[PDB]
């Protein structure tokens, strides 16, 4: 079996840097690239980028390019999502979903994660 | 035989390397 | 980039009646005989389930009632038997050209 047990329920403060962690049990990892989706409040999803453990290649969003550093941890099959300088308007529900089944969309999404801003 | 699902569009296809 | 301007975000559909969630794209998101348009069913407090992928290729898991008719930019989600399980927001994410984006969304509220 496979599952993406991600954790990122922290109360970030304006100008902080919280490092999330999306673990992948029963995963190949290098073969299954992970993508992150940011859902600010109850709005539509916003693809912030993706990652590849085999070649260590990422594709960040032109707006969040550099702000979100995806660290590689093949040893523990976990991809870190280091969100730096998180502004008050960054309260969203992140999801590290991958294209496990079909090669078009993501089937296995994260187990729900949300970062709230104190101000 | 090795195959990986790339992160480059369109979609995440599979490429058999080696 | 491609803008996924979907149809009426909010609408009511009784049990049995068909729904029409047409996701219009500003740019062509089609490939060599294969469109890259996915639809998700993000239920109230639940990750977006991959209903349809590759435009109209049903995702092995959901019933055979989630059809998808669309070519180039004019896409649609044909849900003839709208049961209570269709109480979620549907989004259309194009994965043809970068950057990948989702649609405005369509909170489908079923009716008893």
């Amino acid at each position: 079996q496979v599952q993406l047990q991600q954790s990122g329920a922290e109360l970030v403060k304006p100008g902080a840097s919280v490092k999330m962690s999306c673990k992948a049990s029963g995963y190949t990892f290098t073969t299954y690239p992970i993508e992150w989706m940011k859902q600010n409040h109850g709005k539509s999803l916003e693809w912030i980028g993706n990652f590849h453990p085999y070649s260590d290649d990422t594709n960040y969003n032109e707006k969040f390019k550099g702000k979100a550093k995806l660290t590689v941890e093949k040893s523990s099959s976990t991809v870190y999502l280091e969100f730096s300088r998180l502004t008050s308007d960054d309260s969203a529900v992140y999801y590290c979903a991958i294209h496990y089944g079909s090669a078009y969309a993501m089937d296995y999404w994260g187990q729900g994660t949300s970062v709230t801003v104190s101000s | 035989r090795k195959s990986i699902r790339i992160q480059r569009g369109p979609g995440r296809a599979f490429v058999t390397i080696g | 980039d491609i803008v996924l301007t979907q149809s009426p975000a909010s609408l009511a559909v009784s049990l049995g009646q068909r729904a029409t969630i047409s996701c219009k794209a500003s740019q062509s998101v089609d490939y060599d005989g294969d469109s890259y348009m996915n639809w998700y069913q993000q239920k109230p407090g639940q990750p977006p389930k991959l209903l349809i992928y590759a435009a109209s290729n049903l995702e092995s898991g959901i019933p055979a009632r989630f059809s998808g008719s669309g070519s180039r930019t004019d896409f649609t989600l044909n849900i003839h038997p709208v049961e209570e399980e269709d109480a979620a927001t549907y989004y259309c994410q194009q994965s043809n050209e970068d950057p990948f984006t989702f649609g405005s969304g369509t909170k489908l509220e079923i009716k008893r």
